[PDB]
């Protein structure tokens, strides 16, 4: 639709991921450090909305890496908030075949890539 | 998800010590905060505890949580009952699935002295099984605490179905009244031998029983 | 002071959509700190948790009634809204709107003060009314039960005396059941001598206003 309509989208996930990384910061665990070792797969480039299959497609492992991680301090609902990220990200890229960087990193710094994403092209959207 | 069951009423006396259980269905529930609201009649629930034993200021010191990993369960516990602690208590508790309420608890400070309800039980009149319609209708009467439970038999099998069941009311002599109906067909009423009303009642259960004897 | 304030139609029919609105004042959905959720209480039963909504859109509900509620935010207007599609009797409720903290769990803190839902698309009805007749015996300085049946009512109320108000004494007349259907039921009994079934006549006067209805029913005994 309307171009303020993707900005909108978008914003949406940014929010969503921008919650799962600051409830990860701000989560005080000794056994912490199991969630944070997990290695997730990277997008070479992300340059436009085409490129979200590389989020798309690492969806289910946050989800379950997530899932793992659940504390009483740390409740998160994952099954559902993927879901929520997921039709988001469904609207955004509608069959492109995701390329994937050579070096994996951690889940704080593959949230950090995709909210720089969004950051990114709402920027120029605007 | 799972459940939280609460008694459906607890009770004592002024100045003495009452705890309410909530016990989880499914999953353990030292894997997720506990939460109790207190609720009067016709106002909104506030928070009494809430993190299993985390008590918000203002809170009477009398209030206290707990959790028993063993029988999987949660307890609120008063000391020093008083008055203003005669409310409705729902512990609360969540789920990667959902949120999940107990069913409640009537908590009661006993005023005056245990009363088991009067029960009378009317089999459908001649006048409406005529009418192709049939309707049992179970009056209970002049019971405190204020909370009962209400069970139908159809001969000894239970029955759910049709039934409609007042929430308990006080009356002039500051007791409750209910009444519980069970809708029928003539066809059913008459393929019985009787059928029973069971009211329970702490703990007791008070039982009338109505045949179809046409007459 | 954070409050939260419910808005809805007070009265609505079966198989209509429920549209509700909850209002933020002395505060704001600007954080990402909270979900903002409904729950609702069916009259004279438990609390259910109906669903809540994170400030960026996305939404959480409950598995047994995910199938009918819809929940949106306004962060503009600071209110948040929820739409339960094709509603019955059941549906019937006081609705809260609430807040609890993202991450450290689910607690709901504070509540709003609720509003009630009342699904019925019943017309003005006038009751029958059916003899409640006492026992077959007669017991020795015992009482008998005797009552009428005040049956698919509305709306309330349904005022009833017995012998036009010349009785009083044991007189006990029930706060009335809310069927399903939408109507109303009472009974009102009256505890008499049992020597006195038979020779003494008993006859309840039922009235309903709303309806225009005047119906004086003749309780006999048993005929066993």
């Amino acid at each position: 639709s309307s171009t303020k309509k993707t900005q909108l989208q978008l914003e949406h996930l940014l929010l969503d991921l921008q919650m799962i990384l600051n409830g990860i910061n701000n989560y005080k665990n000794p056994k912490l450090t199991r969630m944070l070792t997990f290695k997730f797969y990277m997008p070479k480039k992300a340059t436009e909305l085409k490129h979200l299959q590389c989020l798309e497609e690492e969806l289910k492992p946050l989800e379950e890496v997530l899932n793992l991680a659940q504390s009483k301090n740390f409740h998160l609902r994952p099954r559902d908030l993927i879901s929520n990220i997921n039709v988001i990200v469904l609207e955004l890229k509608g069959t492109f075949m995701c390329e994937y960087a050579d070096e994996t990193a951690t889940i704080v710094e593959f949230l950090n890539r995709w909210i720089t994403f969004c950051q990114s092209i709402i920027s120029t959207l605007t | 998800n799972f459940m939280l069951t609460q008694p459906h009423s607890v009770s004592e006396s002024p100045g003495k010590t009452v705890t309410i259980s909530c016990t989880r269905s499914s999953g353990s529930i030292a894997s997720n905060y506990v939460q109790w609201y207190q609720q009067r009649p016709g106002s909104s629930p506030t928070t009494v505890i809430y993190e299993d034993n985390q008590r918000p200021s203002g809170v009477p010191d009398r209030f206290s949580g707990s959790i028993d990993s063993s029988s999987n369960s949660a307890s609120l516990t008063i000391s020093g009952l008083k008055t203003e602690d005669e409310a409705d208590y729902y512990c609360q508790s969540y789920d990667s699935s959902n949120v999940v309420f107990g069913g409640g608890t009537k908590l009661t400070v006993l005023g005056q002295p245990k009363a088991a309800p009067s029960v009378t039980l009317f089999p459908p009149s001649s006048e409406e099984l005529q009418a192709n319609k049939a309707t049992l209708v179970c009056l209970i009467s002049d019971f405190y605490p204020g909370a009962v439970t209400v069970a139908w038999k159809a001969d000894s099998s239970p029955v759910k179905a049709g039934v409609e069941t007042t929430t308990p009311s006080k009356q002039s002599n500051n007791k409750y009244a209910a009444s519980s109906y069970l809708s029928l067909t003539p066809e059913q009423w008459k393929s019985h031998r009787s059928y029973s009303c069971q009211v329970t009642h702490e703990g007791s259960t008070v039982e009338k029983t109505v045949a179809p004897t046409e007459c | 002071q954070l409050q939260l304030q419910e808005s809805g139609p007070g009265l609505v029919k079966p198989s209509q959509t429920l549209s509700l609105t909850c209002t933020v004042s002395g505060g704001s959905i600007s954080s990402g700190g909270y979900y903002w959720s409904w729950i609702r209480q069916h009259p004279g039963k438990g609390l259910e948790w109906i669903g809540y909504i994170y400030y960026s859109g996305s939404t959480y509900y409950n598995p047994s009634l995910k199938s009918r509620v819809t929940i949106s935010v306004d962060t503009s207007k600071n209110q948040f809204s929820l739409k339960l599609s094709s509603v019955t009797a059941a549906d019937t409720a006081v609705y809260y709107c609430a807040r609890t903290p993202t991450v450290t769990g689910d607690w709901f803190d504070p509540w709003g003060r609720g509003t009630l839902v009342t699904v019925s698309s019943a017309s003005t009805k006038g009751p029958s009314v059916f003899p409640l007749a006492p026992s077959s015996k007669s017991t020795s300085g015992g009482t008998a039960a005797l009552g009428c049946l005040v049956k698919d009512y509305f709306p309330e109320p349904v005022t009833v005396s017995w012998n036009s108000g010349a009785l009083t004494s044991g007189v006990h007349t029930f706060p009335a059941v809310l069927q399903s259907s939408g109507l109303y039921s009472l009974s009102s009994v009256v505890t008499v001598p049992s020597s006195s079934l038979g020779t003494q006549t008993y006859i309840c006067n039922v009235n309903h206003k709303p309806s225009n209805t005047k119906v004086d029913k003749k309780v006999e005994p048993k005929s066993c």
